[PDB]
């Protein structure tokens, strides 16, 4: 156990972005970045209690607990951020995946945004794989993030402090569960919790494995 | 949508859910670095 | 029911809750949607249900005259609630005779306002000279499970209907190159009598 | 949440007594007749 991934599936990439053009420049703002390069050099996780972050996800039939309990608990993770919010506001707000598996599924993405524990939108991509290096690899590169997204970001810098932010983010969760579009089964789940990166600072994260001890 | 963003930072900036703070997280949850 | 156009169309929409009792599985169908011989359709006044749909930019009007106006139909369902409410899911099959990449954008509304979404992208598998999409058990929203446990708890019947009279569903099924809209359904319902199941009516909307 | 879904059933319920009805607007009459 050193990385969001299980025996089969692993997650390669998650980074959430912005793209800025000024005075005919282009750069890339990174709010949050996930790698997936597996080795040696990686700790091995802590693990945290999912009993207690089910009201911030959604409940009752296919909620957390319920996939959590379906399992296999062993392809839950809950991952807590710092998303960079250091960036001066034209501008393109995107996503980039990627995943590896060790089948040929047809990968059904969910991902669902929550405001306190309730969803607001899901975004449903049903990927097949493209043999990179003899392994099946899913991409979904510079997704467009929803209207929903670009606001909260945009509303999130106006507050006048920093702890504001945190109590905003407190209550804004991001639920991502891999699916096999064949069996049915969850191939990943990762929960995402925020807080804001300090000033100086990009962002940085920590990973969980997910436990009901 | 717009309007529902505002309904969300309405309801967190009004200071029945435990504050993260007061729940058993490892030290690191509360640690950027 | 052929809800069609000249180059898209709906084969199956189905919303139903699945239980297993004594590890036999059994399923109830809310609503069913789903040949190519079929009478006329009847038209409704798309100007009748506007109020019922978010009417800012990219609503229903909006979209409506954007067209193609083929593409736009009105739903009228009997959603079947009697039975003893484990998955609350839909399951849908789409026709297409060009193979685009199929999005798909299901709204629910309360007061003619979005409360949550669902976009779902799907690709095409080329199946007896026609591109067919299937999007199998889709998990249903909290919002909806909730919704529907508490429309089948009202004391009253008639409260049923008072309840569902300001809640509707908008879908609108786009081609996601071109982001022409290939199909837009929108949704009104009626509870079903106590010993039916689950019925439609399905409207072309026009500008009348 | 059940407080979402518990605010559009309160506003349609109107049990306190705090746009036309369906009923009233053009509508083919298998509109309101199941059969
Ligand atoms: C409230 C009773 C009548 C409506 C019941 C069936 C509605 C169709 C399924 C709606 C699904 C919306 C999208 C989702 O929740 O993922």
């Amino acid at each position: 156990g050193r990385a969001i991934a299980t025996h089969k599936f692993r997650l390669l990439e998650f980074t959430a972005f912005m793209e800025i053009q000024r005075d005919e420049i282009y750069h890339r703002h990174l709010f949050v970045q996930l790698g997936g390069k597996p080795s040696f050099s990686d700790p091995l996780l802590e693990t945290v209690d999912i009993r207690q972050i089910f009201d911030k996800f959604p409940e009752k039939s296919g909620g957390l607990k319920d996939l959590y309990e379906k399992g296999p608990q062993n392809a839950f993770y809950l991952v807590k951020c710092w998303a960079d919010l250091n960036t001066d506001l034209g501008d393109f707000y995107g996503v980039t995946s990627q995943y590896e598996s060790n089948e040929n599924v047809v990968l059904v993405c969910s991902t669902i945004v929550c405001s306190f524990g309730k969803q607001v939108v899901e975004k449903v991509e049903s990927e097949y794989s493209r043999l990179e290096n003899n392994r099946y690899v899913y991409r979904i590169q510079r997704s467009p993030m929803c209207e929903y997204m670009i606001n909260f970001i945009q509303k999130l810098k106006n507050l006048p402090e920093r702890y504001m932010m945190n109590s905003v983010l407190e209550n804004f969760t991001i639920l991502q569960v891999m699916r096999a579009r064949e069996t049915q089964e969850t191939l990943l789940c990762i929960a995402y919790v925020f807080e804001v990166a300090a000033q100086n600072s990009g962002t940085t994260h920590h990973i969980y494995r997910l436990i009901k001890e | 949508t717009a309007s529902q963003v505002d309904e969300h930072f309405s309801r967190a900036l009004n200071y029945s859910s435990s504050p993260m703070s007061n729940r058993n997280f490892p030290p690191s949850f509360w640690n950027s670095n």
